[PDB]
Order: structure tokens, then sequence, then C-alpha cells
């Protein structure tokens, strides 16, 4: 057994292809050796070494012992790999890093940082007598007995969470203690406050050890709730302040609305008012508020200005994950364009403080951002999409664009840029002038058959590379790469028409716009692009482009996508390079309103090109004086507030819209041009009415020797080939308290047989990225999970996959890691937290209810509605239960009215048992509030079943024995309520 | 440019995208044309009739009135309560992105409608040519340029 | 017979204040002399010059400080390599070709931590001194090179006080992991460079803590058959790991800098971690019978690399640990000479002071040392001396010897060994040495030595040196002459009267702060008459206490063995004079570093403990060039400074 | 013209990495790693 592996290792000890044998021998009980080798893209020798070591390793692993397996991993794991720099401990930031003038004697007092650390203070004196390294003095900040608690990132409302913690006793002698919890209103605990924070049960920690701590809680309210933990000992008392983040059920969905304020109609029609209506979505999670933020910035570039200059973050594309070098460049895009605006237009007086220091700060952030991509550069000055992966023609072109633009304000290394450009034109430019991709990275999915898709992708890549080379040409203006630019421009000129998509047509038009703008074929391409223009209004208020050609699809999209904004952006930049000022104003209005709170758009490419369009346009047109009186108020509610916007302040902070009324943003006679964006955040219970561009399936399994299996497959659009998707993202939300095995995920990306190209775990999400998801068959990520802490009433999680550059091509699915049913009953006490905020059915045929208590509860000013219904259908949707009922007799209506004998929907949290409703039975239901939805073309009302919702069973006949008397008093109340009007 | 002959013969239901899209009034010879007038389907196609919700703006107040359309080929008989209005779609773009209506009265007015989502610019321009031909020098109103 | 002696550093340093000494003899009437640094070889341009007066009031000795201005030298393609040192007077005019270096000053790069994780910010400052160990106040350029050799950032800053604070270097969110290099340099005039290193490692969350504890830090002859190793492991919630699987692999390593190692698949012994502790024993002999080696005579100064993998049994999690290397030690002792020039003076007893240290380079006391020696005279007739034996002094670690050799001896090949009662003959320490006789055509020799070197010289005391010449022409020597050098600059010079009523006479030298941390003393007398004047010289190396010129001291009030988090505390700084002070507070756990006084005496152009094959070699090994009308026969191509010899 | 001249990355008089100058019509590119000193590059046309 040892020799059978010594031969293997000895065979590949100094082999050229050595890693392929290593990760070939790695365990994969889900795929055969040939299936794993089918993904290898490093050549035949790597495939044969991989296949050999895979087969031999699989034969030796038959009927092994754990010692034999581990010893084999010792032989393989040492001789073949090299090393990797990593550290197991974190070291806090140093401090006291200052210089002082010491007049022979100087004392300075401060406060030691909050940490358990042996600090080392070092002084170095400099004077005309030389240097003096003083004796290093030690200062050990140490705590002998202390409590720490592990609070999860988020917790879904209604879940019963076990909060684990530990008390540490480093003293050599054991001791007594007790930890108590601080009761906050929204956090329901099984015990009850004594005096108001829990109880002290005295326990003992043994000397030089620890003791476990557990606190079971159940959050009833959404939001961030403070919880304190007190550790008491015969030597003192410590308070540990903590915060629990409670998240709603269901999926978060985010919609955006944009409005441009032009009070004097300088760039178009006058625009002084706009009304953002309050509309409740269909599947809104009950008892959750519809959030929406309002951002009113000063200029077309004002949103990006606020994004960069306000340092509370911030990424304009937080919904897209990091991992690709494209993300590292996009990190420096906004700072770059802000700097370009401030410097080219000389608008440094916007700062009320010293402008030179602000230009300094932005220059530094620009440089630091520019270093972020250095990791993705290879030795030959090429760039790889994925760190350690193969060099990409595409990403090298993009890096040459960003670097070439940044070089204007922060000079870039000319020799490096030269070597990169030469890497492009010397290797991956064909005779016909087009460029080819080296790696398997597919940034975009295009239409047509395999040959037609090949032509389209060739045109797109050539135009993209041309843009990069043009943007970085002045750094290294070589005749060789200018000749290359001539050949590529010729390819674009001859092969663009006839067009196959408005997208490739637009990017080709912009790439050619960066060169000779007098060539006749370029003018023909510009005409064909103008022919595809869509307009809103006549005379047009808006002008935009759909990425599909008209002759292939005549339908007009109702909402924007990333391809829409990217095509429109390429066309806008092409028109700006042509100085076509009559044509761009509706495009600028459309791109400005399609912008998003934060400054970004849908994906990365559309974002950068749209930012360049808005910024270049803002520098090309006259800067108007800014002076408006902007009033935001609700229609049928009080005025929210108003501010006077001037050039002094116009990047004002956002404002949350809490009230459930329609918003109205208005301004009087004004000078300037402001932007008003509203971001609506809701939480929905379903995803059925959303278009799914992926077949999804996900399960948890028990394994031999719990594991998540998440499979996706691409659904090709019309005229799309079966080759599969482009750059894809598999985002797996983990349930509360479920933790993923990071070793399995490493094993799926680190190898030559990698299934995924990058992975990360962020905020309870397992985010994997991928070059392509197949159309022919399913692709599955498989990784083990374990239970970190106990969770009762576990809320389901989400499984989302989407194209990185087309987030609109997505599919979201709910899943749970727990099989747990049944939910029959809660049995007595240890109960009040689950049944806390939902309804309790009255006692069946209970005659003690005294008809006046049935009227006073109905006439309560808190109780909005109150009437008698008959249930028609039961339904269980995800985490809630819907009851279809018929509205029989109306007894009260405070708010909106519903028609008699119309269909009324009820909803209760599935995790509520004592409100069990039987289909076909009548009930008297009285409660607070409702939801008014617009379904089909008519209204619909949905009523949640919570606490203070009085429900009672109501038989129709009178053969219930003594319930004859029951219905008598019931009909007594029913008769008295409507004849009075309390 | 191109040729503006589109959608022959003219069908009103086809000109209305079979009741799946909303249309906005962009040109009208009616001096009392409502500001920001947008028509959207308010129901399904039952028999030859079709519910149509009409939104518009008076001053700074938004208003909506329900109407019913009776479609007969190219002719449309719109009505609300007792008020009736006879119209005939006299031109419809090739992709049904815009159309030109002719409303009947002593001085028959001509209107131009287009998809609220937008339309192909060449087809929108063709509809504009047709309306300018029919109006024949009369003053045109632009209800969508009223700060909508 | 009249003579003149010009003493200068072996090399001229651009921008440095170079002190040039002139000492003339035989002249009774006063006269002036011009010392000059001019251009080579035309002497058209005068980089600098100074006038010195020589009189009876002056004892016919004077000094002049010259400076080669950096701006007076061309730049780039054909830079200056040599200058002319010239002395002109009524009596003589002599010049010499002197090499120049553009290395001036010191640039110490100080980063707050040596290891960083992503998104952290590197705090970095530079201490910049000139050749005279004073705030350089020169603008400085910092360059950052990543592990792939790419220059990724450069920033220059002017220097006001000698401490240069740079903006913090932000580590990228996803950086290039490995060894980063910082290079400091001056923007103008000079070629001085400073260099620091810092690693960027990726943080990985550990499941538990694994510790390896070897029996000793070195492997001697007693543990060559058995070496105990205790492997402990505990969870980070302060509980011992109950059960785990321990796998240990052993390797042989050349040096700790190189990450190369030779594994031994024979000693892959596996054990069980029970209740937190496991233990194994490594039979070095048997395992190193693999990979050749075989014996303990080999493996000496090589290392034993240890790798351990611990697989906890409950959750199946695995964590690794490693010991980089345990140096195999063949002898518990190492020998080195102290204050014993490897040069013989015929007629003077030759002293040898051996010094014994342990594996930690600590002075071991009470160690007997045996000294053997062979002698070769002018007739090539070899003689084996009788062995001598001393015992290591335990006050200073010294083991002293005094040797009486025949006057005709020329070469002394002496060998020293340790004589420990419990060590085999192989495990003893042995060192060989060869000493060559001072060569003089007039059989004239000089030997200086200052009472004795223990304890080290403290600034403020006095150095009572003994000057013993052995020669003919003894009672016609008028005076003795001396030059005191430190940090590559002649700090003192003078002449003492020779008493006709003794053989030796004590020359007293007050030890000053200019002499910290080391100095060199050159003493010489002039043998005159017919033929040609001869300089008879000797030199000694003076190790002086490392004492700051402006002493810094920091204290924490209150003083306590441990503090509590968030505690308000006062730091007291005290200096001898008004001084700038750069402070830092670093988590000591990063160190698992710098010493300036040793890197500072790289400017000492001298080598060895003193002495020389002849006069010119005595001046050369002291870091000096000289101009003389006397005999100046030196070795060949002797223009660059000496290089300290290693063994 | 100017394509036939040589260019390289050498050390300064004072120990600086420097790129030599191609003639008055070309520009120099040092193929290879950036830390390799000295290492000859090739001269290139301009336009
Ligand atoms: C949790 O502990 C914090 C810190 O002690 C409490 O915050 C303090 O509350 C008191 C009144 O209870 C105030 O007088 C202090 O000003 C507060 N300090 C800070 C920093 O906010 C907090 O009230 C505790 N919460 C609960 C639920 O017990």
């Amino acid at each position: 057994l040892q020799k059978k592996i010594e031969e293997i290792a000895a065979k590949y000890k100094h082999s050229v292809v050595k890693k392929c044998c290593y990760d070939g021998a790695c365990v994969n009980n889900d795929e055969t050796c040939e299936q794993r080798a089918a993904r290898i893209s490093l050549g035949p020798r790597c495939i044969k070494a991989f296949t050999e070591c895979c087969v031999v390793a699989s034969q030796l692993r038959a009927n092994i012992s754990h010692k034999d397996m581990q010893l084999g991993r010792l032989h393989m794991k040492t001789l073949l790999p090299v090393s990797k720099p990593e550290i197991r401990s974190y070291f806090p930031e140093s401090w006291l890093w200052e210089v002082h003038l010491v007049p022979r004697r100087k004392q300075l007092q401060f406060a030691l940082p909050d940490s358990l650390t042996t600090w080392e203070i070092q002084g170095v004196g400099i004077s005309n007598t030389g240097i003096c390294v003083a004796d290093t003095v030690k200062a050990k900040v140490f705590k002998d007995v202390f409590l720490e608690m592990n609070i999860p990132y988020s917790v879904v409302r209604g879940e019963q969470i076990q909060l684990k913690g530990t008390v540490y006793n480093y003293r050599t002698s054991g001791m007594q203690f007790c930890v108590k919890m601080s009761a906050v209103e929204g956090i329901c605990t099984s015990e009850s406050p004594v005096i108001k924070s829990s109880k002290c049960v005295r326990q003992k920690v043994e000397g030089s050890s620890s003791h476990l701590v557990t606190f079971t809680v159940l959050p009833l309210e959404i939001g961030l709730h403070n919880i304190n933990f007190s550790l008491e000992t015969w030597f003192g008392k410590e308070i540990l302040v903590k915060t629990l983040r409670v998240v709603p059920e269901g999926v978060k969905r985010e919609s955006y609305s944009g409005v441009t304020l032009d009070p004097r109609g300088i760039y178009g029609t006058i625009s002084r008012r706009k009304e953002f209506p309050y509309r409740i979505p269909l599947d809104l999670v009950p008892k959750t508020e519809i959030k929406r933020i309002l951002s009113v910035k000063g200029l077309l570039v004002g949103e990006i200005l606020s994004a960069v200059l306000s340092q509370e973050g911030i990424n304009i594309l937080t919904h897209l994950p990091k991992g690709s070098a494209e993300a590292e460049l996009m990190s420096v895009v906004p700072v770059f364009y802000v700097f370009h605006y401030l410097e080219t237009g000389n608008h440094w007086n916007i700062f009320h403080s010293d402008p030179l220091i602000e230009k300094q700060k932005l220059k530094k952030k620009l440089k630091e951002g520019m270093l972020s991509i250095m990791s993705y550069r290879n030795a030959d000055y090429s760039y790889s999409v994925w760190k350690g992966g193969s060099a990409s023609t595409w990403l090298t072109a993009f890096a040459l664009r960003v670097l070439g633009q940044v070089n204007k304000y922060v000079e870039q290394n000319q020799n490096s840029i030269c070597n990169s450009l030469l890497w492009l034109v010397e290797n991956y430019q064909l005779d016909n002038g087009s460029f080819k991709e080296n790696s398997q990275y597919q940034p975009i999915k295009l239409q047509g058959t395999l040959p037609v898709e090949a032509r389209e992708n060739s045109l797109y890549l050539t135009a993209f590379t041309v843009i990069g080379i043009r943007k970085a040409f002045d750094i290294c203006p070589l005749v060789k790469i200018d000749t290359a630019l001539i050949k590529a421009d010729n390819f674009l000129l001859e092969n663009t028409l006839p067009a196959q998509s408005t997208f490739t047509l637009a990017i080709s038009a912009y790439a050619l716009s960066l060169g000779d703008k007098t060539h006749p074929q370029f003018r023909s391409i510009v005409s064909a692009l103008k022919r595809e223009a869509l307009v809103k209004g006549n005379p047009p208020i808006y002008r935009f482009w759909k990425d599909n050609l008209q002759h292939k699809d005549s339908s007009v999209p109702n909402t924007g996508t990333a391809r829409m904004v990217e095509t429109t952006a390429y066309a806008l930049l092409t028109s700006l390079n042509l100085k076509d000022i009559n044509y761009v104003n509706p495009v600028i209005k459309w791109l400005s309103e399609e912008q998003r709170y934060g400054g970004g758009f849908y994906s990365t490419q559309d974002t950068i090109n749209a930012i360049e369009g808005l910024t270049e346009y803002s520098l090309l047109v006259k800067q108007l004086r800014l002076s408006m009186d902007i009033d935001v108020s609700y229609k049928h509610k009080g005025a929210l507030h108003n501010y006077k916007m001037t050039d002094k302040n116009f990047l004002g902070r956002p404002v949350e819209v809490l009230l459930n009324d329609d918003l109205i943003v208005s301004t009087g006679f004004g000078s300037g041009l402001a932007t008003v964006h509203v971001t609506t955040v809701v939480h929905k219970t379903s995803t059925s009415e959303e278009v799914c561009s992926f077949y999804l399936k996900i399960d948890t399994q028990d394994i031999e020797a719990k594991r998540i299996v998440a499979c996706a497959s691409y659904k090709p659009s019309r005229e799309e080939s079966s080759s599969g998707s482009s750059h894809a993202v598999m985002d797996i939300s983990l349930p509360t308290g479920i933790s993923a095995n990071e070793e399995d995920l490493k094993a799926l990306v680190e190898g030559v047989d990698q299934l995924f190209t990058d992975y990360q775990i962020k905020d309870g999400h397992v985010i994997l990225q991928l070059n392509s998801i197949p159309s022919s068959d399913f692709l599955c990520v498989r990784f083990r999970i374990f239970e970190l802490f106990e969770v009762g009433f576990l809320s389901p999680a989400t499984f989302t996959v989407y194209e990185y550059h087309r987030p609109d091509k997505q599919c979201t699915m709910f899943y749970s890691t727990s099989n747990i049913k049944i939910q029959k009953v809660c049995e007595g006490a240890a109960c009040k937290c689950v049944e806390a905020d939902c309804g309790q059915m009255q006692e069946e045929l209970d005659l003690t209810i005294s008809a006046e208590t049935r009227k006073q509860t109905a006439c309560k000013p808190e109780i909005a509605y109150a009437y008698k219904v008959s249930i028609t259908s039961i339904t269980v949707e995800n985490v809630f239960v819907k009851y279809k009922a018929t509205l029989l007799d109306i007894y009260k209506t405070g708010e909106a009215v519903a028609e008699k004998d119309s269909e009324i929907t009820f909803i209760k949290k599935v995790t509520c048992t004592n409100a069990e409703l039987v289909k076909g039975r009548q009930y008297l239901i009285m409660g607070k509030e409702a939801l008014q939805i617009k379904y089909n073309f008519s209204f619909r009302y949905i009523y949640p079943l919570d606490s203070l919702t009085w429900i009672e069973y109501w038989p129709r006949d009178t053969t219930c024995s003594s319930c004859q008397a029951f219905l008598a008093n019931l009909d007594e109340f029913a008769e008295d309520i409507f004849l009075n009007g309390c | 440019e191109s040729d503006c002959t589109g959608s022959e013969p003219v069908d009103a239901f086809q000109a209305f995208s079979e009741g799946k899209e909303a249309y906005v009034l962009v040109r009208s010879t009616d001096p009392k044309a409502r500001d920001c007038l947008k028509g959207e389907p308010a129901g399904e196609k039952q028999d030859n009739t079709l519910p149509v919700m009409m939104t518009f703006k008076q001053g700074t107040d938004w208003a909506s009135t329900d109407w019913t359309f009776t479609l007969d080929g190219a002719k449309v008989t719109a009505t609300l309560g007792q008020l009736t209005q006879n119209r005939e779609v006299v031109y419809d773009s090739q992709s049904h992105h815009c159309h030109v209506d002719k409303v009947e009265k002593e001085v028959p007015d001509y209107e131009m409608w287009m998809l609220d989502a937008g339309g192909l610019e060449v087809e929108v321009e063709c509809c504009r040519q047709k309306l300018e031909e029919l109006a024949s020098g009369r003053n045109q109103m632009y209800p969508h340029l009223k700060d909508c | 017979e009249q003579t003149y002696v010009i003493s200068a550093p072996k090399i001229f340093r651009v921008g440095a204040s170079e002190n040039i000494v002139i000492q003339v003899y035989g002249y009774t009437e006063a006269f002036d002399a011009t010392i000059s640094i001019k251009s080579y070889p035309d002497k058209k341009f005068s980089y600098s010059s100074g006038h010195v007066h020589l009189s009876s009031e002056n004892k016919f000795q004077n000094s002049a400080i010259l400076t080669i201005q950096p701006k007076q030298l061309p730049g780039g393609q054909n830079p200056v390599s040599y200058v002319y040192l010239e002395v002109v007077s009524k009596h003589f005019s002599k010049s010499k070709r002197m090499p120049i270096t553009y290395d001036n000053g010191f640039l110490f790069i100080h980063t707050d931590k040596p290891v960083y994780t992503p998104d952290q910010s590197v705090k970095v400052r530079v201490y910049s001194l000139n050749d005279d160990l004073k705030p350089a106040k020169r603008e400085t350029v910092l360059t950052f090179i990543d592990p792939e050799g790419s220059e990724v950032d450069m920033v220059e800053e002017i220097d006001h006080i000698g401490i240069i604070s740079f903006p913090d270097f932000k580590i990228p969110s996803n950086p290039r992991y490995g060894m980063w290099t910082i290079k400091a340099k001056y923007k103008e005039d000079f070629s001085t460079t400073g260099t620091a290193y810092f690693e960027v490692k990726e943080y990985v969350l550990p499941h538990f803590s694994v510790s390896i504890e070897p029996e000793y830090n070195f492997i001697g002859y007693k543990n060559f058959k058995n070496f105990e190793i205790t492997i402990k492991a505990r969870y980070f919630y302060n509980k011992v790991v109950t059960e785990a699987d321990v796998y240990i692999t052993f390797g042989i390593r050349e040096d700790l800098k190189d990450d190369q190692k030779e594994m031994m698949q024979t000693a892959m012994q596996n054990t069980m971690l029970i209740n937190g502790i496991a233990q194994v024993t490594f039979d070095s002999e048997t395992a190193v019978k693999e990979l050749s080696y075989y014996s303990l005579e080999d493996l000496n100064n090589k290392y034993l690399y240890i790798a351990v993998t611990v697989i906890e049994s409950t959750g199946g999690f695995s964590e690794e640990a490693e010991i980089p290397g345990i140096k195999y030690v063949l002898s518990p002792y190492k020998l080195n000479l102290v204050a014993t020039p490897l040069f013989l003076k015929p007629g003077i007893p030759y002293p040898i002071k051996v010094q014994v240290k342990d594996s930690l380079d600590q002075l071991v006391g009470g160690v007997p040392v045996t000294l053997n020696a062979q002698t070769i005279d002018v007739n090539q007739e070899t003689s084996d001396l009788d062995p001598s034996k001393s015992v290591t002094r335990v006050d200073d670690g010294v083991a002293s010897f005094v040797l009486n050799l025949p006057s005709g001896v020329t070469v002394l090949e002496f060998n020293v060994k340790t004589d420990a009662p419990d060590l085999p003959e192989e495990n003893q320490a042995r060192e060989g040495y060869r000493a060559i006789a001072y060569s003089s055509l007039s059989q004239s020799y000089l030997y200086i030595d200052w009472t004795d070197n223990h304890k080290a010289l403290l600034v403020g005391e006095h150095l009572n040196i003994i000057v013993t010449p052995k020669s003919p022409y003894i009672d016609k020597i008028t005076h003795y002459n001396y030059l005191i050098l430190s940090k590559g600059k002649i700090i003192h010079f003078g002449t003492r009267e020779k008493f006709s009523d003794a053989s030796y006479q004590s020359i007293n030298i007050p030890v000053t702060q200019n002499m910290v941390p080391s100095s060199r003393l050159l003493v010489y007398y002039i043998v005159t008459g017919e033929q040609t004047a001869e300089l008879v010289s000797d030199s000694v190396w003076l190790n002086i206490e490392e004492k700051c010129g402006n002493q810094l001291q920091v204290h924490l009030s209150p003083d306590a063995d441990a503090y509590s988090p968030g505690q308000t505390v006062s730091l007291n700084m005290a200096t001898g004079m008004d001084s700038w002070v750069a402070l830092a507070a670093v988590d000591s756990a990063v160190y698992g570093l710098e010493r300036v006084f040793q890197f500072l005496e790289k400017s000492d152009l001298g080598c060895g403990a003193g002495g020389g094959l002849n006069n010119a070699n005595v001046f050369h090994l002291a870091g000096l060039t000289f101009l003389t009308n006397a005999n100046a026969d030196d070795s060949q191509e002797n223009d660059e400074p000496c290089k300290e010899i290693l063994r | 013209q100017c394509v036939n001249a040589t260019c390289e990355r050498k050390l300064d008089a004072l120990g600086n990495a420097v790129i030599t100058k191609c003639p008055q019509g070309c520009l120099c590119v040092v193929r290879g790693a950036s830390n390799i000193v000295p290492a000859n590059g090739t001269c290139f046309q301009l336009a």
C-alpha cells in the first residue's frame, strides 16, 4: 500500500504536470474520473496525468482503513504541492504611532484599547546626537474571567434561536457565577423578567477552563433589537452589549423609480412635480412594512458624487458578488468618474473645506483602488478573470480601458501597459483583424446558431478589445498596435452589417467612433443604429434602445435591463463622439432616470458605460446655476419636509418614507437640474409569478462516509443555442444556524477539475461563480452542512442563480434544510412565544360569552373591521396559510369597504395552531387592518389573523343542542351592532 | 424615410395591442385635450366590448374615469354612462406601436396615440406624418408635454 | 632626516566631512601646508582645500576637514570614481588616487508589524541619518515591491527632523500573498539605500490550537538516539481536545531561509492525542540512516524539520503545525578569539585569548581549554611547542594564554580545543588559526595593549595603553604617535614623549562619546637614519559600551505586571536633551527585531582585531590610507577597503 | 528609422533602475519581468 503510492509520487515528483495528478487523486464520490477530466482545459498531458492518478487512487481506496486513507493523503499531500502563505491568528492594528517633541521630559496619558493583548511599546529617539532605541516596555491587557456570546448575523422573525456563549476562567481556582439576559420588548423569552432582566442561577466554572451558556429566545418584531448579557461573579459584574438582527420572512425584492427635475425645461419639457404612488405588492409578507428610501441629488452626476464623497460605504452594485477582476476595476470606476468631473470642469469649490485636501484624498483612493487589480495580473502582463486562472483577452481589454482612463490623473506604469497591449496584439489577433479569447470565460450569451453565435461573439470581442486599446493607446502609442487598430477597425467595418443584435451593433458603433469618424461604413452603421431607436412621446421625451433587433422582436420592454442600459449607453457615447447634441437629450433623460439610488445600474458594463455617458455629457454642456425649493409631502397626510437646493449643498442625505401614503415631490420656479430616485424594498412570500430563466432543484441528503445538493440548468431564450449560459452566479442562502463546510467548497474550485470558478461565504450566503451553466443537463454544487446552534420553527431560505451580466435572467426558489412536520400543537406552556402574535379561536359553542363583551370588543376603536364570513377553501403557501372565505354580513367598516358576498382572503402564520379553521364552516372574525391589492383589473382585500383578532365558530342551523341559546345571544349582538352605530 | 404604409387593413383591436398595453395621447387637434391622457385596459375582452380606464391630469390633481369601448373592425364606440364618443382608427403603425384616431363631430378632430412603453422611432414618425396630413395645418396639442 | 605623514580614511565618502591628519617630523622651523581634494587626474578642479599651520606650538601636527560636495560631481553616464588627495608645502608635494563612494548615511525602514492580513494598513516611517549620524534632512523615496517583483507604489517626502512619516500603505482586499519588500532611497546626490520586508498572509479560521514542544532546542550526542517530542492541542474555548489522530513526518533541512527540505518517509510514526497531550520519541540515528548521512559527524549545523497533522475525532476537523528546524549540534561549545591580532611581533610574548560559548552564543564559564602550536622560523625548521592549558574565566568568559616564541619565528599555526570532563573527543570544540610575523627591514617592531579589555570600555573612564617597541634604534626614537578612528572617521591624533628611562610607557587616552560603539587605535614610531625612514606601527580594536548620545527612556505609570482593558494609563518619556521620539505600540504576538548599533558600524572601514603584515597593512586593516616620504611598500591592488574574513 | 538602435534597463550611476532612450523617433519596451535588471528591451516605431 505504501509502495503502491510511493511509485505514484515518485512518478510525478518533478513532473511538468504535477498538480493535475494531485487533485486527480482527490476524492469525488459523485463524478467518475472521465467526467472530472472532461472539465480540464490545460491540455492532454494534464488530462492523462489527472486520469491516471484519479483511477489509481480510486482503486486503492477500495476497502481502505482510515489510517490508510490518511497516510495516503500524507504521501500525496507533501511531495507534490509546494506551499501557500497563510496565517491562523489575527493581529490587531497597532497604535501610539506618533512622533513627539520631548523637552527632556514629556508625559502623555491615554486609554488602552479594548482587547486581550500583550502590547509592546517601543520608542526611538532622534536628535543631533544620533538615534536611541529605548528599551521596549511591555503592557499586558488581560482579563481572567470573562463572558462572550455568539450572536448570528441574522434571524428570521418567529424562529426560536438558541444563543450560545462561553464564560472563560483563566484563574487556577474555580469559581461561582451567573449570567442573566436583558429582556427587550420584541424579544420573547420563555421565562419572565424578575427585576427587568432574567434570573441568576449560580453555576461554577472549574479552574483554567470554561463553561457553556445558552439562552433560548424568539424574536417577535423585525429590525435590530439590543440584548444585554450580564456576567456576575463574587469579584464583579460585566455587561456585554449585543444586537440581534431580525429579518422578515420570504424574499427581499427591490424596485426602483426615477424622476428628473427640470423646472425651466432647458434640456426638454418642463418637469416640476411627480407623484410616487404607494402600491402594495401581491404576495407581500403580512405584518411587514413596505420600505422605501428617497434620494434627491443635485446634478446628473450628483448620485455618483454622493456615492464617492459620502464614505459610509459604498458599492453601487452590492447585489453583485466580488471575485472577478471586473469587480476590482468596477471598484475604481465611480471614484475615477467623480475625479474626472471635478478636475475637467474645475468644480472643486463644491467642498466647503479646503479643496486641495479633498483632491488629495480622491487621488489616494483612486490609486489604492487601482492597486486592487494587480493581483489578477500575470507575469506576462496579461490579466486573468479569476485569480490564478487563465489569462483573458476580454478582461485584459477591460483593464486596459480602466487603466488607460485613470492614467490621465494618476500616471500608470508605461512599460507595463506596453507589455499588456503587446500581449493582446501579438498573440490573440487573427489575420482578419478580429480578436479571439484565450480563456473559457464567457461574459455574454448571444443569439443565433453555433456559427452565427460565433460571428456575433467575434464581433463583440473585437469591438471590446478595440475600446480598451483606444482608451489606453496614448500611454504607449506604438505603430505596431496602431496597425493592429487599423486591421481591427477594418474587420468591424466589413462585418458589422448586416446586424444580428442591437447590442453588438451599438458596441461596434462606439468602438469605431473612437477612431476615424469619416469612414462611410461607420456612418452607415450609425444610421442603422439610429433606425433601431425607441422613443417615449412624440415629440420624444425619452429615447432608448432595446438590445434585440426590430425585425427579430417588435415588442417594447416595460422595464429596463442591463443590456438595455448598456446598448443605450454605447449609442449615447457614439453620439457624443459625433457631437450630435440634438439627439442625446432624451437619451440622457432616459439613462438618468434608469439610474439607481447609489449611482449604479443593473450590472457592471452597463454601469460603467452609462456613468461615462452621464459624466461626459455633464462636462460637455453648460453648467447651470442650481437653486430650487424642493418640497416632498404626502398626498393625504402631512408634509414630509422640504429643502432649498443650491450649489452650496446638493448631495443631501436620503430620507426614509415611513407613512403608507402616496409621495409627492414638487418644486417651484427653479434653476438647475435635480434627480429624484425612490428605492422600494418589499418582502414577498412567493416567486411563481416571476420569469425563471433556470430550472432549479435543491435538496439536503444524509451521507455515508447532512449535505446540500443544489442543481441549476439554463433555459435558453428564443434563438439562443444550447451551449449554455454566460458568467453565472449560484447564491445559496443558508438557513439560520446552518453552517457550510468550507473544505468541500474549496475542493470544488481549487482543482484543475474545478466545477466552479470562485466561492465565498458572506452574511449567511454561499456565493459561487461560474463560467457557464449548461442547457443540456443539470449542474450541481454539493457541500456538507452542520447545525451550528438549535433553531425551532426554522424559516425557509432561498436559492438564486442568475447571469452576472444579465441579472434579469434569474430564477429564485425557496428551500428548507429541515424536514420538520408536524405542527399539531404546542402543549400548554413554553408556548406563549409561538402563539404570541397570532389569533386564538374561541371555545366552540361557548355560551358564557356575554353578548355585551361581544359588542364592546366590536365597538373598540382599535378594531378596524368586524363581520361574519364563511370559509370556502384552505391553502398552504410557504410559511403562511391562506383561507378563502365569503363575506356574508358586514358589521363594521372603519377603513376601505368590501362588497357583500365578495371573496375575502385571510392569512395566518403557519406556526399557529389554536386558530385552526375548517373549510365550509362559518366564523365571526373581527380584527385590525387589511391589505388592498390590485389583482387582474379589480381590488382584493387580505386580512391577517394576529393577536386581538376575535374569531368564533358559528353554526348556521339550530340542532347544536344548547347552542340554540348560543346563536340566540350571537344574533342578539349581530342585531344590536348595526342598529346603533357606536 | 422608408414607406409609412403599415397595418392594412386597420383593426382597432390590433391597433390597441389586443388590449395588452397602455397608450398615451401625444398629439391632438382638440383644444380641450386632457393633459397627460393615458388609456389602459381595465378588463378582459368580452364580446365586442372592452373596459378601458382613462387616466389624466387636471392642474396638479390626477384623475381616472372608467369607459367602455365597443369595437367594430376599425371603428370604436367609446362610452361612459350617458356620454358617447365615436372614433375610427384611420392609421396604425406596422408593429402597432402608434396609431392615428379620427374622432367624429362637427369639426372632426384627429389624435395620435402611442405605446406608453415607447415605440420604434421610425413608426412613431410615420404616425406623426399621418396626423400632420389629416390635421392639415390645424393647431396641435401635446398632452404628454404637460409635466406628466 | 625629515618626514611627513598624511592620514585619511581608506575611502572618501561623497558629502561626508572627512577629517585629514598631517604629522611632520624633523622640522624645527614653522611652515604652512595645504591639504586639498582635487579632480582626477588633471587636478583642474578643487573639490575642497584647507590650510594648516605647523609649528613648535603645534607640535608639527594639524588637522583639516574636507568635503566632496555632491553637486560638484557630474551625473549619469561618466560619473567620477576617483579624486586626488594632495598635500603641498615649501618642503614637499605628494598626491594619491582615492576612490569615492556615493553611499552616505543610513535609512532605517520601520514598519509597525512584520506580518499583515488583507485590508490592513501598514504604518511605515524612515529614520534618516547622514554620515555623521545626524538627521539627514534629505528628501526620501519609498518603493513597494510585491512578492512578484513588481514596483507597485512609490512616494517621496521631504525630511525635516530626521524622522520621515509616510502615508499608510493599504493592503488590497484580495492582495498578492507572500514576501513584500520596501526600499528607501534618497532622491538626489547619493546611492544610500534602506530595505525592509513584510509578509502578507491569508487569514484562515483555525478549528483548534496545536503546539509542539521538543525536548531541547538543539540535538546533541546524548539525544541522537532518542529525542522526546510532546504535542499538545486544545480548543479555543479553553478545553483540551479529548481524542484526535496525530501524524508526524520528519525531514532534514539545510538552512531556515530556504523552504527546501528532504522528507523521511520512514519515520512517519502515528499516535493518538488523548486528553490534550500526545508524545513520541524520534530515533535520529535510525531515521537519518535514510538519505545517507548515517553518522552524527554529519548533520552538523543542519536542521530537523517536524510536521504534525492533528485530526480531531468528534467533528473530523484537521489542523496542522510545524517546527521549522532544530539545529543538530555536534559540540555544545563554539570557540572564538577575542582581542588577539593574528600577527606576531618578534621578541614580544604573543597573547591568545580564546572564548567559549554555548549553542546560544552565551559565554560558558569554567571550560578548560588546551592550546597547541607549531612554529616556522626563517630556516623553515618546524618546531612543535609544548601544549598549554587554561580554564575559562567565569567573570568574563575569557581563557587567556601568553606565549614565548623564539625571535626568529615567522609563522605560528596554533590550534585550540575544549577539555570538558563529560564530552567525547568528537563532541569537543576545535578551532585552528595561523598568525604571520610583522615584517620589518630594520628588525623594528611595535606592540600595543592597554592593560586589559575586561571589562569593556565605558565612556568617561580612561584607557591606559602600554606601548612596547622591540628593535634596535630604540634609544634614538624621539616620540610616539597615535591616531584614533571611529565609525570611519579619524576622531583624534597626537604625539607623546618617549621616556629614555624605560622600555614601555603608558599612553593615556580618555574614552569619549565619539568612540561609541567601537573605535580603532593606531600607534606608530619613526625609525630614521640612512637608507629611508621607516614607520613602525600597530593597531588595536576597542569595543566600547553602546551608550546613546541622547538617552531615551520610556515608562508606564502605573507599573503593573498586567493591566485591564480600557484602562487610562500614562506614558512618561525622558531624554537627556531635547529630542524627537517616535513611538509604536504593537501586539507582541506578531514576533513569535532590529538592532541599529551593529548595522551602524558598517562604516568602520577596518577589519580584524588590529595589526598587519607590515606598516602599510597595519594602516589598511585599520581603514586608513596615508601619504609618506618614508617606505610605503604595500600589497598589490590594495585600493578597496579590507573585507572582514569569515571562517 | 530608429528601429536599429538598442535600448535596455540598466542601473543608474546611483543605483536606480532606468530605461535607456531610443532615438528621437522611437520608444523603448522592455519585454519580460519588471524586476530583471539589467535587461535589454527593443526599440519601437511611434506614429
Ligand atoms: C443594555 O446596556 C446598555 C449599556 O448599559 C444600556 O444603555 C444605557 O441605558 C441606561 C438606562 O438603562 C442609560 O442611562 C445609558 O445612557 C445607556 N447607555 C448607552 C451607552 O446607551 C441599555 O439600556 C441596556 N438595554 C437593556 C434592554 O437592558
